[PDB]
RNA sequence: CGGAGCCAGCGAGUCUAACCUUGGCCGAGAGGUCUUGGAAACUCCGUCGUGCUGGGGAUAGAGCAUUGUAAUUAUUGCUCUUCAACGAGGAAUUCCUAGUAAGCGCAAGUCAUCAGCUUGCGUUGAUUACGUCCCUGCCCUUUGUACACACCGCC
């Protein structure tokens, strides 16, 4: 088994609900408030378990790819903006949403800081996240 | 109305025809050998079967 | 194995696995009366108060 | 450079065409 | 444009 | 009796492939759902211009099929329609858009209507495509019209036009959207109501060829 | 030119159509001292078929088409030294 | 101050009326220097 | 205000809607930020 | 057959330095009048429509010449698809905002593009509804072509025309030298018993040469037989610079 | 060495067209005797169908795997057989364009050991191709013949 | 030193090279199995050319094939491409040439689009 | 209208002397003054009150106007060729709320924006003339009417000759046009219960 | 049939702009009209002039 | 709308103590601060909802910063309200035949043109003719010479 064996729903929402029946990840508190982008036009929908989402998914992509960092994480999260009349241009996410939920991944002891920077897997977070995805396929 | 198929033999060149629409030779399948000049409009090969309602009125040029 | 429920302008659905509520259906314009299956499982017909 | 790109030649061939728990000094000592 | 000029031309 | 026995082992991959995969791999489903045997075309003249001889997998085919004159009547009928679907302002180039959109379009006339989707759209073809047609004939300037007979790839090309353009006029901005609108006017047509937008075109053409031919 | 073949084509000239020659200058090889130990070898077409004497004369319409044959031990490490080795069409 | 190079020529009706009795003058000499058959 | 965002109008009694029509008399002090305005 | 386009291309460089040192010239010469020339027209990349009618104007304008549409069109696997074709010339259209500013003239099997800036258009599909052109294979005439980039510009330029017309062959086609400024113009005509009549119809402009490389389009190592030099210190003092 | 097909009208002896479209040179021609299509096949791995009559000049291009030679069209016009230089016969249909198979033929034919080789007797390729096909009038047998003895 | 085989396929600008070598059945894209390919409505596209012949033709080899370049369908036609040329290269020079050219014979009679590339560009009219 | 200088001025009969000459036509068929009072008759007719009908204009100059049942013409003939040039310039005017549209121009031919299934009439005078109200009872209640009524001052109404089959007229008098689309309103409202 | 008044503007002329109901901004929108071609035509004057 | 996934290709002259970056931290946000080095379209899963609609953002106010010395005619970004106009465009007209029309972004700025833009690069990708000289026209010919067989046989 591993994560690359599963697909992207059924690998991030069943490690949400894990870490949702876990509850061990402080949530900022601010949330219910923000809009994971500057560029998004409501909150999240579903504000009693987004974090816990988010937190999977970036458990995921932290997975297949190898060291990432939060302006990177920026990067990646942003997408369009319909910003008037004027042609589109590229906008980036929220990086206080993306620092709370590394330090939140920090405090739980699944990403560990590596040299060159950058957030790396850790033992103990590496042996988590495939048994999940084992589970999902049982 | 009794519709019938009739599968064409010959598309008729040099005739002048309406741009469009193409003379063509066809004759029946309820036997075999009478046959009949329509003009019919698509793109048409040699022997795909098209339909006819009315039987018996020959065709003519389209000016 | 699973059951539906007509709430007010609110028809949900759930599974007998695990007992929570899986889907809803909330596109009617007033009060939702009935809820029902068709035999074969796949379709649901709910009438609601407009008509 | 770019020109003997465009003219690569595909079909040149020569002989010589067949092929932690440490600190940083001392992997040097035990390469 | 040779038609309608060399008649208008000419007559 | 008779016995053909050709593989001994039950055949496992490392990677677990899906049972319905593995089940199509006898015999090829459309979207793994409907089976191109069974499936005849109840009208002649438009067989070999119409094409369910050859079962896909999906709609997708996307081979050189237009680079010859006749050569767009034997890329199967569906993906002529779900092609002849994609073209609007809005959409060109959004394929796989129109390939989901004809799926949950057969797929809910088989929850509806069960013959299977694609006997349903075949013989919609044949009963929506006119038989005769009208041209304008020149006279110097006199709009008089004049009959004609229309081959049969015209035929199934004014049929997949009717179809697609009378689905996008029946849910433009109405309640419901172009799924589920050529679902229930595919079945119109497939039937013969004489309530479907195509049947009302063919009426319509060859009503009007009938009175001045 | 016209009257002045008297002076230019010479044994420097006419033995610039070798096969050996035209295999250097084309870079298939290092040297002639191994170019003539390939195409005795046999490895070498030019055009549709095998040429294994080595004083061929390729012509001026086949010097675009003088290359190494399929499946030969030469054209499997070109291809394995540019890691593009497209081995559905035997090498 | 100065400039670098000539600015575009401007068409002017002097310039098209020498254009065209230098066309008509050629003409009228029947002086086209097209290709010939060989 | 603790409400479910499609449990619509027809519904929402009295202490719902006495809730939020006094989150929107009181807005200040219910942890909303300078973002109110 | 990269080695064949790269042996006759090396030739065609060998040829031109040849005949640049023992000065219809080289490129030319094997098809000076037996083949007639046949001009694909293509604009730049997702062209405007005032652009495109300006093509078909050009199309109309010089014969066998086939407006072949340019969208997604890659232009290395294009001019070489234009090769194995096996037309002669290709010619490019670049505009600003509806006015055509560049036409890249190219003589693809391995001969020179020029290079015009094209100034002052105008479209007859916006002016004047007075019927079709007159479509005859023209006649040429050229306007004190006298220095050797002259004489260079007339033979790529009078070549794309179809060889030998005859006497009644109506219209003709003016190249006008007014100080490195090639005026185009375009006439038909009748013989009067006073004289002659003409009658302007179809495009007008005038076309600078900026570049002319002897590779084809597609490179840009193009050896540069001749561009312009707009910062000398005697730019605007003399022609064909 | 000029990669082109040339056409003459047979009743003025003059040059119709050079009938261009390959991208290198030609070996095997044959009209057809039904449609009378011709089907041109050259080195650039690609068989070419060329409909030359009536106002359209159609092209049509086929791509083989290998080198080709050898090109022969069956007596009905719908088919066309050609050899390949990786020793195969293939067979494509003409009003389509798909294959309908292709007999492999290099392993049962047996050229000769030359006097002036280093190499074996089988695994040269020598002549395992194909240089010549015709097929018979019934429409079903195929006779070829190479460099090789067989 | 175990029987490998590569192969090349490429449509638009996507290139996918294959390597099929003597295995126990899985089957890889990116070291992603072949049951998660991305756009989810071409995964039969991707998985005919290991359905038109067989999984027991699979049984025995393994896959592993990167990708790169080249757009969504691009790279699943890519892969189709790569997955039906490899296996039939694979039979050809480590099992029976009579299996081998049963393969062909199917591919090229569902269509030889999956075998080889119309890759010549296009007509100037 | 015309453009005159200054700004536009309508085209009557009786709005000047020669313009009609100086556009280059005749002075005894400039007449809009018909098309007003018909148009504001079919407007207050009570079947347009209730609301099954819908107005296409036309010209001869192969324009096609549509008027909604909810227009509010301007009562008076001042107001109303105020009114003509702003429809035949700005092609779309608003109502008083401006999001709803009312009286706007529309593509060609009328057989587009007709229904699917109608029958189609003239005014005819040459007509052996069938009673309106078992004419429109005769047919069923699933293809629609129209008649192609023309604002002629004198001529022949062969416009609609394409199309048009049923040559019915109200009588063999001499009528006026707002009398013949008020008989057929009315024949309408005798036939669906108005 | 709910009836409405159709909005126009008497002596309609299509060349003149409408009737401007602010007079506050009428002024602004006729100068920052002016201005925009009066600033065309003397940048266009005045490049002539340079050429 | 809200989450989630994912694939390109052209391109390579820099401020290197104030430019561009990898990474840490601060703020919802823009941006700041400290250190290192010199890809949209698309797909999937959820929420509305046939309504000037939430589409839509023109305009006005309020607040946080970055820079233009010092706002002092609001330097541009962001946050919350204010929700005007606007509903696919007549007469006609123009263009277009396959990796084409079209949709989508990404680069560069290559002596002439182009920054409001210009040119390249890839991504997704169809419908309809592919015939006819009837209409509009344009062109050619009216000694067959061209050497067999055949056909035409005084413009």
């Amino acid at each position: 088994v591993s994560v690359r064996d599963v697909a992207a729903q059924d690998f991030i929402n069943a490690y949400a609900s894990f870490l949702q029946r876990q509850g061990k990840l402080e949530v900022p508190g601010y949330v219910d408030i923000v809009k994971t982008s500057s560029g998004n036009e409501m909150p999240p929908q579903d504000a009693e378990g987004w974090f816990y989402k988010r937190a999977a998914s970036v458990a995921r992509h932290i997975y297949m790819r190898k060291q990432v960092g939060v302006g990177k994480l920026n990067k990646l999260y942003g997408g369009a903006k319909s910003r008037g009349v004027r042609p589109y241009k590229h906008i980036d996410a929220s990086g206080s949403i993306n620092r709370k939920v590394l330090q939140a991944l920090e405090k739980i002891g699944i990403v560990e800081i590596s040299p060159k920077g950058g957030r790396r897997i850790s033992e103990n977070g590496q042996r988590d996240l495939d048994r999940i995805a084992a589970q999902t396929l049982e | 109305t009794p519709v019938t198929l009739a599968k064409v033999i010959k598309v008729l060149g040099r005739t002048g025809s309406r741009g469009g629409v193409t003379q063509v030779r066809v004759e029946f399948l309820e036997d075999t050998s009478r046959t009949i000049v329509r003009n019919v409009k698509g793109p048409v090969r040699e022997n795909d079967i098209l339909v006819l309602m009315e039987s018996e009125r020959e065709a003519r040029r389209l000016r | 194995h699973d059951f539906a429920v007509t709430s007010s302008t609110r028809v949900q659905i759930f599974s007998s696995r695990t007992r929570q509520v899986i889907k809803t259906f909330s596109r009617f314009k007033d009060v939702v009366y009935s809820a029902s299956f068709r035999s074969d499982g796949k379709l649901l017909c709910a009438g609601d108060a407009t008509g | 450079l770019r020109e003997k790109a465009k003219e690569r030649n595909p079909d040149e061939y020569y002989h010589a065409m067949h092929s932690e728990s440490l600190s940083m000094d001392q992997v040097k000592l035990l390469k | 444009q040779l038609k309608n000029l060399k008649a208008a031309l000419k007559a | 009796d008779f016995e053909v026995v050709e593989e001994f082992t039950p055949v496992v991959l490392a990677t677990p492939i899906p049972e319905e995969v593995q089940q199509a791999q006898t015999e090829i489903k459309l979207f793994n759902k409907w089976s191109f045997e069974e499936v005849e075309v109840k009208d002649a003249s438009l067989v070999d211009y119409v094409q369910v001889r050859q079962p896909i997998f999906v709609a997708h085919t996307a081979g050189r099929y237009a680079n010859k004159r006749f050569r767009k009547a034997q890329c199967p009928i569906i993906e002529r329609l779900t092609n002849s679907l994609m073209m609007n302002g809005r959409n060109n180039g959004k394929k796989l858009k129109a390939v989901r959109i004809i799926k949950h379009t057969l797929d809910i006339i088989n929850v509806l209507t069960d013959q299977n989707p694609i006997q349903v759209v075949v013989d919609a073809i044949t009963n929506t495509g006119p038989r005769e047609d009208t041209t304008r004939v020149g006279g110097g300037g006199a709009a008089r019209r004049q009959a004609v007979d229309v081959s049969p790839l015209r035929r199934v090309n004014q049929a997949i036009a009717l179809l697609t353009i009378g689905a996008r006029e029946a849910a433009f901005r109405n309640i419901k959207t172009i799924a589920e609108t050529l679902a229930e006017e595919l079945i119109n047509a497939a039937k013969g109501s004489s309530t479907s937008y195509a049947i009302k075109k063919k009426d319509e053409l060859e009503r009007v060829a009938k009175s001045n031919r | 030119k016209i009257s002045d073949l008297e002076n230019k084509v010479t044994v420097s000239a006419i033995c610039r159509r070798r096969l050996p020659v035209i295999m250097h200058r084309l870079k298939m090889a290092e040297t002639i001292q191994d170019a003539v130990k390939f195409i005795e070898q046999g490895h070498v077409r030019v055009g549709p078929n095998l040429i294994n004497d080595p004083a061929y004369l390729v012509t001026r319409n086949m010097e675009d088409y003088v290359t190494w044959v399929d499946n030969s031990k030469i054209k499997k490490t070109l291809l394995r030294y540019r890691n593009q080795i497209d081995d559905f069409d035997f090498s | 101050f100065d400039r670098t190079a000539k600015p575009v020529p401007v068409i002017t009706s002097e310039v098209t009326e020498s254009l065209e009795d230098m066309i008509r003058r050629r003409i009228q000499d029947s002086n086209f220097d097209d290709l010939q058959r060989r | 205000a603790d409400v479910d965002l499609h449990k619509r109008a027809g519904e929402l009694t009295q202490e719902e809607l006495e809730r939020i029509v006094q989150i929107m008399q009181n807005p200040t002090h219910y942890k909303i930020p300078a973002w109110f305005l | 057959m990269l080695r064949r386009q790269a042996r006759e291309r090396r030739e065609y460089l060998y040829r031109k330095a040849q005949e640049l040192q023992d000065s219809v010239d080289d490129e030319y010469a094997a098809t000076s009048g037996i083949m007639d020339p046949r001009i694909i027209v293509t604009t730049s990349r997702d062209p405007s429509t005032r652009l495109s009618q300006f093509a078909k104007e050009i199309k109309l304008l010089f014969p066998n010449a086939v407006r072949l549409n340019r969208g997604n069109y890659v232009m290395p696997n294009l001019v070489d698809a234009c090769k194995k074709s096996g037309t002669t010339d290709l010619v490019v259209l670049h505009e600003h905002r509806g006015v055509p500013t560049s036409l890249t003239i190219s003589h693809f099997p391995h001969g020179p593009t020029a290079q015009f800036s094209l100034h002052n258009v105008v479209m007859r599909h916006d002016i004047i509804n007075a019927g079709n052109q007159s479509e005859v294979n023209p006649h040429l005439i050229f306007d004190n072509f006298t220095t050797a980039l002259g004489k260079r510009v007339v033979c790529i330029l009078k070549h794309l025309f179809n060889a030998g017309p005859k006497k009644d062959s109506e219209r003709v086609i003016t190249f006008a030298n007014r100080g490195d400024f090639i005026s185009v113009r375009q006439h038909v005509y009748v013989r009067t018993r006073e004289g002659v009549e003409i009658a302007e119809v179809g495009p007008r402009f005038e076309m600078r040469l900026f570049e002319l490389r002897l590779g084809t389009l597609e490179n840009k190592d193009a050896d540069v037989e001749w561009q312009l030099r707009r910062f000398i210190r005697t730019a605007n003092k003399k022609d064909y610079l | 060495d000029n990669f082109d097909i040339h056409v003459w009208s047979v009743q003025t002896g003059q040059l119709l067209d050079a009938l261009s479209g390959h991208e290198g040179p030609v070996s095997c021609l044959s009209f057809s005797q039904e449609n009378s299509v011709l089907a041109s096949a050259s080195w650039d791995k690609t068989i070419r169908i060329w409909s030359i009559f009536g106002r359209s000049q159609q092209v049509e291009p086929i791509e083989v795997y290998s080198d080709v030679l050898a090109l022969s069209m069956r007596p009905d016009g719908k088919e066309v057989a050609v050899s390949t230089l990786k020793g195969q016969i293939s067979i494509f249909n003409i009003e389509d364009a798909k294959q309908v198979g292709n007999i492999d033929c290099r392993k049962d034919i047996i050229s000769g050991r030359f006097n002036q080789d280093r190499f074996t007797a089988k695994n040269s390729e020598r002549s395992k191709f194909f240089t010549t096909i015709h097929y018979s009038f019934d429409g079903m047998a195929i006779v070829a013949g190479g460099n090789n003895n067989s | 030193a175990v029987p490998s085989v590569q192969t090349f396929g490429k449509k638009k600008s996507a290139t996918a090279v294959a390597h099929v070598k003597a295995g126990k059945g899985l089957i890889k894209v990116n070291g992603s199995p072949i049951t998660l390919v991305e756009p989810e409505i071409l995964r039969f596209k991707v998985y005919e050319p290991l359905l038109l012949v067989g999984l027991d033709k699979f049984s025995n080899i393994d896959i592993r094939v990167r990708v790169t370049g080249g757009g969504h369908v691009s790279q699943v036609y890519a892969i189709r491409q790569a997955i039906a040329k490899g296996l039939v290269a694979y039979h050809q020079k480590y099992v029976d040439e009579q299996s081998k050219n049963e393969l062909k014979k199917a591919f090229t009679s569902y269509d030889r689009t999956l075998l080889i590339a119309d890759s010549r560009r296009p007509e100037p009219k | 209208t015309h453009k005159i200088s200054d700004k536009y001025v309508l085209l009557n009969c009786d709005d000047h002397q020669g313009l009609l000459k100086k556009m280059g036509r005749d002075i005894s068929e400039a007449r809009p003054d018909i098309t007003h009072q018909c148009l504001l008759t079919l407007l207050d007719s009570p079947i347009n009150k209730a609301g099954k009908l819908q107005v296409y204009i036309q010209t001869s100059r192969g324009i096609l106007i549509e008027v909604n049942p909810t227009v509010r013409i301007p009562r008076t003939f001042k107001r109303f060729s105020g009114l003509m040039v702003q429809l035949l310039h700005k092609l779309s005017i608003r109502s008083v709320n401006s999001e709803e549209k009312l009286l706007k121009v529309i593509k060609n031919p009328i057989t587009d924006h007709l229904p699917t299934k109608c029958r189609k009439v003239t005014l005819s005078f040459d007509a052996p003339v069938i009673r309106v109200q078992d004419y429109i009872e005769k047919l069923d209640d699933d293809e629609s009417i129209c008649v192609f009524v023309g604002a002629m001052a004198r001529g022949k109404d062969n416009f609609a000759d394409e199309y048009v089959d049923e040559k019915v007229g109200l009588s063999n008098y001499p009528l006026s046009a707002s009398v013949a689309c008020s008989k057929f309103c009315h024949g309408a409202e005798d036939a669906w219960n108005i | 049939i709910p009836t409405h008044a159709p909005k126009y503007e008497e002596n309609f002329n299509p060349d003149k702009k409408s009737y401007d109901p602010d007079r506050t901004r009428s002024e602004i929108n006729k100068m920052k009209a002016q201005l925009k071609k009066e600033r065309k035509f003397t940048m266009k004057e005045i490049r002539k002039d340079a050429k």
